[PDB]
């Protein structure tokens, strides 16, 4: 979870 | 792997249908972490989880920060050409 995730 | 060009078709009412992770501030390229079922990336057939997005419609995504990439990718419309590589 250290990295960001974006739904696009 | 090899650098690939992949065409995606979408209309203005929908998103790309991908989740992305990474970005320069994390020392990771912009990576596809999810392909959502039935949405444009899934439908186009040539984009895969684990692909790094190097450019979209000739707009560079190399060494972009996470949110920079979100703005660039979400601005693209219609017939969209991805430059991707699977590592
Ligand atoms: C996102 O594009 C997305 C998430 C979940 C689904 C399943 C719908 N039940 C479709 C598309």
């Amino acid at each position: 979870s250290r990295l960001p995730t974006s739904k696009i | 792997g090899p650098i690939r060009k992949v065409l995606l078709l979408k209309e203005d009412h929908e998103g790309l249908g991908i989740s992305i992770t990474g970005g320069k501030e994390h020392g990771v390229p912009i990576l596809i972490s999810e392909i959502h079922p039935g949405q444009p990336a899934d439908r186009c057939g040539g984009l895969h989880v684990g692909d790094a997005i190097l450019a979209v419609n000739g707009v560079n995504l190399r060494d972009t920060k996470h949110k920079e990439a979100v703005t660039i990718l979400s601005q693209q419309r219609g017939e969209i050409e991805f430059e991707v590589v699977y590592v």
